[PDB]
């Protein structure tokens, strides 16, 4: 509660705060939705000022054509943080990190609802803009 | 045990294991946490050398014609620490960084309206690198972590040879990959061969 | 009776720390063990003291 | 089957739960109603057996609260197992450590079927609803 | 990086030979019993298996193979099994950005209908010519003899063996590829037309 949050973009605000308990850091992705999805790189444009804030360097805004900074956490299924290896002490920090990472993946799996088509008032399925394709 | 298992591993984590195998100690399970020093040091020497192997320009790294764009309000283009090199497309590069912003040295202007086009070496991660180099980033880190911490001379003297073999293979990788031509593909003597 | 004197050289291979040797006899005949040797490659990297 | 609605007419206390749960605090019970209401546990619903909840009073269709919809909300922050340095590991410990994540995933994959979702035939079934705001 | 979670009898005889390199007794199974040395040996074998395949060799380099983009995504996964993607003619244009092939030149990660690339892909140790299977071991027999049992005199003999193994390996494709100067290449095959 909640992995995927979006902010609002005005030209002069550059600091946005991250609620979720991100493991790693490569795990937070910050994409400026605006009119067209655009992903921000780890240091050229946005930079983690505190553990809990992502401070843009350029201070984007609508004047650039981008609104609604979307910073969501995507845990990596392949790049596991713990790889047990024979002959290594089974430290409890390892088991706990493994469990935390897999539970983070499931927690973000719980957010696909914020992702999908969406139900309006009534049962009406909704597509806000977003022309259905295929 | 099933033969039918394809399972993956951290290419970043397996690189730090190879560093700690080299100096001589058991594999460390997880890189996470700033407690283990060996992981932090082995991970940093990995990162501190990743920015050198990439900085030397190679054909894949050097993006060409990348247009950096100015902030609309302040008209200044940021020079990051991920921009390993920013150089003009043609010759006599005019861009330098003043206070963290691209500055045109010739016109003495930090203010750019409408953008600049340049060859940027972008810094990318161990996992976006060609295997040829992913070996060599580790086995160069396997020397300096052997140098700075485990100063036994006999295994650095063994490992040096390996870093050199790796350089040879890494070089061979782009002379194939770039595919560079003397007389048919360059700027000058491609023009002389026109009949 | 087959009773003999000599040195029996047998191969013990591996890190000294993890190798164990035991001599076990349940036979009716006697036994004598005078000494025991070993050889092996030694390589300490950190030249101590 | 993290969700199943138990529409019952009278003050029927017994409502069996088929979603195996890890703890009482995960099963949340609401009455489907003109307004959805989260019934609190000690005061309103009590677990007669682990399998069956038993409500006090039970409201009703006659009441505004209508049907009762119980569901599983398995918490993703409060980990049931905390591995510590021995502290003998327990087989029950590792297996539950993995069951909590399997449960979170499985109940999260039903937060999609409530929408369009997919029939056995392979087709995305709108449940006879109207798609609004679309573009051509 | 593909990791080692499966076993093979023909591969087991290689780890025995890497444990011979120190002077250690052979393992019998690679079960996971706490044999640090065997674990490290499996690591060095795999870690060097991904060099010998990386240096391109004729049977290794699949030529002209087509990678297909996933239809809805429109991108192609560039996995860690693909040691060198390259391109078929010159100035290879494909690079890994994220995990997907990106055309360095056209700045697009989106492809429709695929690419003809020359890919060197990882093959198992077992799926390797016997000439190389020796050399992957006896190269791993050096670095495993340098990282854990650092005796210089058993290494200096081994380095003279790694090189012989390399010679024998190189001899293997110069036969196997069958490369022709004046009758088989792209330039001076065309000049000899009468």
């Amino acid at each position: 509660i909640k992995t995927v949050l979006t902010y609002q973009l005005d030209g002069s605000n550059r600091d946005f705060n991250i609620p979720f308990e991100y493991l790693a850091r490569k795990f937070v992705v910050v994409t400026l939705i605006g009119v067209d999805r655009k992903v921000l790189t780890i240091n050229t444009d946005y930079r983690f000022a505190t553990r809990t804030t992502i401070s843009l360097t350029k201070a984007w805004g609508p004047a650039d054509g981008y609104t609604t900074i979307e910073l969501r956490r995507v845990t990596s299924t392949t790049d596991r943080l713990v790889d047990f290896t024979d002959g290594s002490i089974l430290r409890a920090y390892d088991l706990n990190v493994a469990q935390i990472q897999t539970m983070h993946v499931a927690e973000e799996a719980r957010d696909l609802t914020t992702d999908t088509i969406g139900v309006n008032n009534d049962g009406h399925l909704d597509a806000r803009g977003r022309r259905i394709v295929n | 045990r099933s033969y039918d298992m394809n399972v993956e591993t951290a290419a970043e984590l397996s690189a730090v294991n190879d560093i700690l195998a080299s100096i001589g100690e058991p594999p460390v399970s997880t890189l996470e946490g700033d407690a283990n020093a060996d992981a932090a040091n082995a991970r940093r020497i990995l990162n501190k050398i990743n920015r050198q192997i990439q900085s030397r320009g190679w054909t894949f790294n050097i993006e060409e014609g990348i247009t950096l764009l100015p902030d609309v309000y302040s008209n200044l283009i940021v020079y990051s620490d991920d921009y390993l090199s920013l150089m003009s497309t043609s010759g006599q590069s005019i861009y330098v960084n003043r206070g963290g912003y691209v500055y045109d040295r010739t016109s003495q202007s930090d203010r750019f309206d409408s953008g600049i086009t340049v060859n940027i070496i972008r810094l990318r991660d161990y996992d976006e690198m060609p295997e040829c180099f992913r070996y060599w980033i580790v086995t160069k880190a396997s020397r300096q972590f052997n140098n700075r911490f485990f100063g036994a001379p006999e295994v650095e003297g063994v490992l040096q040879e390996e870093e050199d073999e790796a350089r040879r293979l890494c070089m061979e990788y782009e002379m194939d990959y770039g595919g560079y031509n003397m007389l048919d593909g360059d700027a000058f003597t491609s023009g002389l061969l026109t009949r | 009776l087959n009773l003999g004197t000599g040195q029996y050289r047998f191969p013990v291979v591996g890190n000294a720390k993890f190798n164990t040797v035991y001599i076990l006899s349940d036979e009716t005949t006697p036994l004598n063990i005078i000494g025991c040797g070993w050889e092996g490659n030694y390589l300490r990297r950190s030249s101590g003291i």
